[PDB]
RNA sequence: GUGAACAGCCUCUAGUUGAUAGAAUAAUGUAGAUAAGGGAAGUCGGCAAAAUAGAUCCGUAACUUCGGGAUAAGGAUUGGC
RNA sequence: GCAGUCAAGCGUUCAUAGCGACAUUGCUUUUUGAUUCUUCGAUGUCGGCUCUUCCUAUCAUACCGAAGCAGAAUUCGGUAA
RNA sequence: GAAUGUUACCGCAAUAGUAAUUGAACUUAGUACGAGAGGAACAGUUCAUUCGGAUAAUUGGUUUUUGCGGCUGUCUGAUCAGGCAUUGCCGCGAAGCUACCAUCCGCUGGAUUAUGGCUGAACGCCUCUAAGUCAGAAUCCAUGCUAGAACGCGGUGAUUUC
RNA sequence: UGUACAACGGGGUAUUGUAAGCAGUAGAGUAGCCUUGUUGUUACGAUCUGCUGAGAUUAAGCCUUUGUUGUCUGAUUUGU
């Protein structure tokens, strides 16, 4: 806890995200969800 | 954003407001010609199916049917091209156009109604515009009667009144062929 | 917050990624990461290059069900007639014969 | 910056130190421009100054009209090359690096600006808007 | 945990960027409840 | 074998496989490399380093003791089948 | 090299806002001299690069007093390294 | 890192160090002042510089991931698959490390100086000063921050039997 | 001796850019036999295409795991 009480305006300001990134850190990630890169990619052939 | 919705049975037209990102989402990465459910853009239009026909982003370009993206582009447009009415024989201008993929810039959608969903929407399914003009041609008539060539058109043309004050007059077509 | 594309391999670039290249002529062109970009810059054509969308969409690959039919379309067969001109006296002499 | 700058700048990658040579993109007679200082930087022990998209600098036209040759004179920065990165999260840079010869108020000498423009220097200042076809 | 990306409208009426998205990094600390297990109190002495 | 080649690089014959060894891979080194944007602003000074390079064709200034300068400069080309 | 005292003048008028002659009392030891005390069985006897710290006789920045300070700008001075 | 019973955990804080800096723009305001020419500042806001401490989501640099692919010369009868060329060469290249080339963060109380004052005698008057006293600076002391005295210290756990 | 630990294996994640093999009416073309072609036939041909965003690699300081396999008391020292 801060030890003491920032006017700031800088703090105070009310934040309220859009989006939060979600694509892999170990590589130049390109899809959010496996759903994301399923639906992309379309059907391989492992799958189903 | 604005969304201009026509119901070609009845002939009506309307335009709807809406203001919501979630609401309007719907229509998103859409293309002209795809259709969309209903109850997405809201609970008024339950069940009912638009087809997106088109629309102008602010700038007011329209879109052009197959151009994909959903950005501007500048094409050379000829004769019988949309977004393009050539003012001299044989003259092609090179125009700036709207992609046919649905984003948030457009001003307004152009859509038309395909299926009636579970409720009426006001001006539209309860009002019913008149087709302006009738048959003219001779099997034209013929065939907005279903007549054969025994029938004689000349009693089957059309005949709209009008009044002179106190003239009530009438005057049918002109039957061509 | 758009969502872009990759302008050699076709690629969504998510917020905050990959480069963007603003060529002589101002053409702009948005890369997803290095691989596209330096490709890209070394004069190599998308189309020849088996991993990007440009490259299957011309060689047709694994499009399968876009080719596949559908069920879109209507029934609607509704009287209006024509104005000023009796949208009543209009269906009952339009009871036809034949 | 300074003078005639109206508004602020977010601060953008330096890509043209001292000794740089941008290519003059007005049609004011310069080809083009090699810089001699940076308008509003500051001190450090071997540090070169450094411009970037957007700031002034003082120049010289190394090849152009001979009129325009042998002095030194204001310039605005409105290419870069060295990539920077806005606020937006996008890392973006051009082709070339090119400015345009200014007087301190950051009026053009010349009439147009040939090529396209940062929006960061459009902002900034307002002939340099003007004489602008696509800005970014 | 680590860091990832975030998108988020800008409030800060004034600045260039004001009603504009901007991006920005944040970190993240996992954070399962801590649990109590004592109290300990102190005193002022001359020496602390 | 490649290649203009007694070059460099790889091989046959022959001959070696000797040079204290193990474990780690801190700073600082010695030797070998790379670096966005700028391009000598560094420094006594471009020191170091980088750039260039083979061949075939095209093209080639001043000046000169007429022999040269000259691979001047400047360009294109080069695989496999 | 730096700082004083006297105050004849300078400053339209007005010694001392800002200055200041003839004189005169000082301080300093990045000047140069004077000396020759230490080193001649040797204290690496230009400058630059780097890097720390210290002085203040303060160029900037903080807060002040003063003006021949209307404003703006400037100048003189204090506390200040 | 020996020895202050052993061992472990949690703490205190002596002393020492300490840090932030400067500019501009908007606004005030074409305002105060001025015949005019010109022409400020406090409060508010947005950015910047120089400095510092981190950090690696993003972008960039690095490449023995000798990871995947490509190429020359040769050697293994060919093929597959490889060896050698002080890491053979080239394109991409994850991870790590890393850059005002990248991002993020850099605290608020008091006491004071100069100086302007209060009250006020000395000296019936007068004086900021003698007693007493108010306001006050990039100063100082704290707050904060970094060590933690290996001869400064507290709380607490468990403490060996063949 | 248990949401134990490790070695493999699996799944995710990533990097490259489409493995080997086989097939082909793709292929500038080329030989060879005759029954000299109303695709004559048998092969060969850099390269191309299909099975194939395949194959390979992926913690050595990535994530994960209902599988497989194994490990789980050696040494020394300390007391107010
Ligand atoms: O050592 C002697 C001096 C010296 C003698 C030299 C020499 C250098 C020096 C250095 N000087 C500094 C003070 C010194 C004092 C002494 O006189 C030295 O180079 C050759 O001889
Ligand atoms: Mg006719
Ligand atoms: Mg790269
Ligand atoms: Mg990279
Ligand atoms: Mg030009
Ligand atoms: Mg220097
Ligand atoms: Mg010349
Ligand atoms: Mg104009
Ligand atoms: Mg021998
Ligand atoms: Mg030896
Ligand atoms: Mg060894
Ligand atoms: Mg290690
Ligand atoms: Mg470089
Ligand atoms: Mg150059
Ligand atoms: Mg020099
Ligand atoms: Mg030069
Ligand atoms: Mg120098
Ligand atoms: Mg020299
Ligand atoms: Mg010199
Ligand atoms: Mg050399
Ligand atoms: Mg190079
Ligand atoms: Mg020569
Ligand atoms: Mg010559
Ligand atoms: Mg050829
Ligand atoms: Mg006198
Ligand atoms: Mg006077
Ligand atoms: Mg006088
Ligand atoms: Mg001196
Ligand atoms: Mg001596
Ligand atoms: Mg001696
Ligand atoms: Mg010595
Ligand atoms: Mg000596
Ligand atoms: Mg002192
Ligand atoms: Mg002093
Ligand atoms: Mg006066
Ligand atoms: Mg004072
Ligand atoms: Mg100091
Ligand atoms: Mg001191
Ligand atoms: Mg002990
Ligand atoms: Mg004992
Ligand atoms: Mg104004
Ligand atoms: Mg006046
Ligand atoms: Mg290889
Ligand atoms: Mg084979
Ligand atoms: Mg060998
Ligand atoms: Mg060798
Ligand atoms: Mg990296
Ligand atoms: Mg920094
Ligand atoms: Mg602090
Ligand atoms: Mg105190
Ligand atoms: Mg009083
Ligand atoms: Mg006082
Ligand atoms: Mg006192
Ligand atoms: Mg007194
Ligand atoms: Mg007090
Ligand atoms: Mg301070
Ligand atoms: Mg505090
Ligand atoms: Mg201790
Ligand atoms: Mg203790
Ligand atoms: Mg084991
Ligand atoms: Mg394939
Ligand atoms: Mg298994």
């Amino acid at each position: 806890k801060s030890l003491y009480t920032n006017t700031s305006r800088k703090a105070l300001e009310e934040v309220s995200l859009k989006w939060i990134d979600t694509a892999s850190k170990f590589g130049k990630g390109r899809f959010q969800t496996p759903a994301e890169k399923h639906a992309f990619m379309g059907t391989l052939k492992k799958d189903l | 954003m604005k969304l201009n919705i026509s119901y070609p049975v009845n002939g009506s037209q309307k335009t709807f407001e809406i203001d919501d990102e979630h609401r309007i989402r719907v229509f998103f990465d859409k293309r002209i010609g795809q259709e969309v459910d209903g109850e997405a853009v809201g609970d008024e239009f339950k069940g009912y199916v638009f087809k997106i026909s088109g629309g102008n982003d602010k700038q007011g370009f329209p879109m052009k049917q197959g151009v994909l993206l959903p950005t501007r582009i500048k094409l050379l447009l000829t004769k019988n091209v949309s977004c393009y009415r050539p003012r001299r024989d044989g003259e092609r201008k090179r125009k700036s156009v709207r992609g046919a993929i649905v984003g948030p810039d457009l001003a307004v959608l152009a859509l038309v109604i395909v299926k009636k969903g579970e409720q009426e929407l006001e001006g539209l399914t309860d009002t019913t515009v008149p087709k302006r003009l009738g048959p003219k041609r001779a099997n034209n008539i013929r065939k907005f009667f279903g007549l054969s060539k025994e029938d004689d058109v000349r009693d089957f043309v059309i005949r709209r009144e009008v009044t002179k004050g106190e003239k009530t007059y009438t005057k049918a077509p002109k039957i061509q062929r | 917050m758009k969502v872009e594309i990759d302008s050699f391999s076709g690629a969504k670039i998510y917020p905050g990624r990959g480069t963007l290249f603003v060529r002589g002529d101002s053409k702009i062109f948005r890369f997803q990461n290095s691989k596209s970009a330096s490709l890209f810059k070394q004069r190599k054509n998308p189309r020849r290059i088996a991993w990007t969308v440009l490259f299957r969409k011309h060689h047709k690959k694994g499009i399968t069900e876009e080719v596949a039919k559908k069920r879109s379309r209507k029934t609607v067969k509704a009287q209006r007639p024509i104005t000023g001109a009796s949208l009543d006296l209009i269906k009952e002499r339009r009871s036809l014969k034949p | 910056s300074g003078n005639g700058a109206q508004g602020t700048k977010f601060r953008i990658s330096l890509g043209l130190p001292v000794g740089a040579i941008m290519n003059c993109a007005d049609n004011s007679g310069a080809r083009n421009l090699y810089i001699i200082a940076v308008k509003g930087s500051g001190s450090r022990l071997n540090r070169l100054p450094a411009a970037s998209l957007g700031d002034m600098v003082m120049a010289t036209v190394k090849k152009g009209k001979p009129e325009l040759r042998k002095k030194v004179m204001p310039a605005i920065v409105v290419r870069q090359a060295k990539s920077w990165r806005r606020r937006d999260g996008v890392f973006l840079y051009f082709e070339d690096n090119a400015g345009v010869i200014a007087n301190p108020k950051g009026e053009m000498k010349g009439s147009a600006i040939t090529g396209p423009v940062g929006k960061e220097c459009a902002d900034l200042w307002p002939r340099v808007a003007s004489n602008s076809g696509v800005v970014v | 945990a680590g860091m990832t990306t975030i998108v988020r409208d800008l409030d800060r009426p004034g600045s260039k960027f004001h009603k504009r998205e901007v991006v920005e990094a944040v970190t993240v600390v996992d954070t399962p409840p801590v649990v109590v297990v004592g109290v300990v109190g102190y005193v002022e002495t001359p020496r602390g």
